């Protein structure tokens, strides 16, 4: 089950959210 | 990483605000 790709298209948006205009990475070293 | 801290337990934006540039 894709439990870790559904995470990340949270975590994403959580991401976009907080950051604001200072943005994010997010990669593979993320 | 951000997948193993915030996929196995919750995160708040608190926690998630270390990730932004
Ligand atoms: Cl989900
Ligand atoms: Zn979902």
């Amino acid at each position: 089950f894709v439990n870790q790709h559904l995470c990340g298209s949270h975590l994403v948006e959580a991401l976009y959210l907080v950051c604001g205009e200072r943005g994010f990475f997010y990669t593979d070293k993320t | 990483g951000i997948v193993e801290q915030c996929c196995t337990s919750i995160c708040s934006l608190y926690q998630l605000e270390n990730y932004c540039n």
